[PDB]
């Protein structure tokens, strides 16, 4: 079947996959007891070594050039969908993840983060300022091809 | 309290090379400082501008990566060691949220929520021509058979 | 198209016996790719096992599931005594904002809108098959209390 | 001329009833023949259709629940999900 989700991942271990190096949510796989995720992280952990990448464009060149699964984030996805016409994304948003900016001890944007960038979020900004960053048969044919030539060869047979 | 001290002070501002709509602006002059990237991260950034208006050192890292601890070192390389070892020790980096960084990095809202999906290529599935001539039997039968 | 073809033939119409051997041979070959395409199909439907137990709904990440929240049921999961109820209770936790719900009415309408397996007492599920035949049970009793 | 009509649909017909019947029978024998024969409990594994388990608790119970080989581990959750 095709793909729809990192289960059929583990129904079909013929196609393998990757993901950037170091912490890019091995450890929460490893942490996670999801069963299905628990078969992604066994065998991606099996292949530690041996088949990973280290940059994000490094596992994007390998869909490019091969049959290649690639998990990552919503972000990486969606901006190379608007890239290029040949990518496709498979499933949905699984693992929940907030990427944001840490902040000093009484700095003026530490609550502003949470009232002038919510205030941001309230008008929108934050989302078309991403919008702006980026916009978001054959057998049968081959049968008939065989039986023209017999019959164009029983036609001139037949005259 | 510093508080008296942390007033009018330049901040420093360290990140890395992000996502492929953040890098160098393409310009015959090396326009660098506040001007060295465009991104999202710098439209954030001219927002704390609206919010501060603090210097902002826009700057590249001798690493280029938001480590983590080792087995064999235990100490949280990257820019988890650029935010502990004085080079900004207030924690002030856009990365996401792990199970170490809610306690070695001080935090505040997350302003970007998203997911982790699966990335594949859209592929034609198609092999159009005589393939009952072409099947995984050899013609070596067929022949046999003519 | 190939009834036009045979229309062909009877108005064009050694050469007799090749053409029906033509014929009678193109003929086989569509009966046969059909019948391929038909055992196929027919092992392929015959081959899906529904979800029955727990363990089948462990292996499964794709059909939701879980229950009401705070009403002693992830008490239990969460005591993990067995390795599936482990990844209950993980499946649990990782979608907590997700398929969690706080009636159990709240959750039969979850499962009569998508696809969702409602984790809920078995004396009310006597109710709500003698009411509504749109629904039914899988598997036994996970545990028992009263 | 009715005829040729009549023997080319009954012929069109026998097929296709001659053709769903051995599709039947192939996904039948399909089925069959991917039910193996149960030996060395790999077969238990995959076959959840003949229920087993061992005897009571004891010996064969503190055997299977210490295992870690994720073979009688999966059975001693097998056995455990239906112990009553
Ligand atoms: C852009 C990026 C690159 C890779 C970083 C790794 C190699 C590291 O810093 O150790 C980050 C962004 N935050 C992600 C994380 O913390 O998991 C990480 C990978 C990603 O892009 O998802």
């Amino acid at each position: 079947s095709p793909i729809d989700s990192a289960d059929d991942l583990a129904k079909q271990t013929k196609i393998e996959y990757g993901a950037v190096e170091d912490g890019a949510t091995m450890t929460f796989f490893k942490k996670s007891k999801i069963s299905t995720y628990d078969k992604m992280w066994a065998f991606m952990s099996s292949r530690r070594q041996s088949v990973l990448v280290k940059s994000n464009e490094e596992g994007i060149q390998r869909v490019l050039t091969s049959d290649y699964a690639f998990l990552m984030e919503s972000t990486t996805i969606e901006f190379v969908t608007q890239r290029n016409c040949n990518l496709t994304q498979i499933g949905g948003l699984i693992d929940s993840k907030g990427y944001g900016v840490g902040t000093p001890m009484g700095s003026p944007y530490r609550d502003k983060i949470t009232i002038a960038i919510l205030q941001l979020q309230e008008e929108g900004k934050l989302h078309m300022m991403k919008e702006k960053w980026w916009r978001g048969v054959q057998n049968i044919g081959g049968i008939f091809i065989v039986l023209a030539a017999g019959l164009v060869l029983s036609v001139f047979v037949a005259v | 309290n510093i508080t008296d001290s942390l007033s009018n002070r330049s901040l420093i501002v360290t990140t890395i090379l992000e996502e492929p709509y953040v890098l160098f602006k393409k310009s015959d002059k090396p326009l660098y400082g506040n001007d060295r990237f465009e991104g999202y991260c710098i439209d954030l950034l001219r927002e704390l501008s609206t919010i501060l208006g603090f210097t902002y050192e826009i700057r590249l890292v001798e690493d280029g990566k938001y480590g983590a601890q080792d087995d064999v070192n235990g100490q949280w390389n990257g820019m988890v060691r650029e935010l502990i070892d004085h080079k900004a020790d207030l924690a002030v980096a856009p990365l996401a949220i792990t199970y170490v960084r809610e306690k070695v990095i001080d935090f505040s809202k997350p302003f970007m929520t998203l997911g982790i999906s699966i990335l594949y290529r859209k592929p034609n599935g198609t092999n159009p021509g005589v393939f009952s001539f072409l099947n995984p039997l050899s013609p070596d039968i067929w022949m046999y058979v003519l | 198209l190939a009834y036009l073809g045979v229309s062909v033939v009877l108005f064009v119409i050694l050469s007799t016996r090749i053409v029906g051997g033509i014929w009678w041979f193109f003929t086989l070959i569509i009966i046969s790719s059909y019948t391929a395409n038909l055992a196929a199909f027919l092992t392929v439907e015959r081959m899906e096992s529904p979800i029955d137990s727990a363990d089948d709904l462990a292996k499964q990440t794709k059909i939701e599931y879980g229950a009401v929240e705070d009403g002693a049921t992830m008490t239990f999961f969460k005591k993990s005594k067995i390795s599936t109820y482990d990844k209950m209770w993980a499946f649990m936790s990782s979608r907590r904002q997700s398929v969690l719900v706080k009636s159990n009415e709240e959750g039969i309408q979850r499962v009569l809108t998508s696809d969702y397996a409602f984790l809920m007492e078995s004396t009310t599920i006597e109710f709500v098959t003698q009411r509504n035949c749109n629904l039914t049970q899988i598997g036994g009793l996970i545990d028992s209390k009263g």
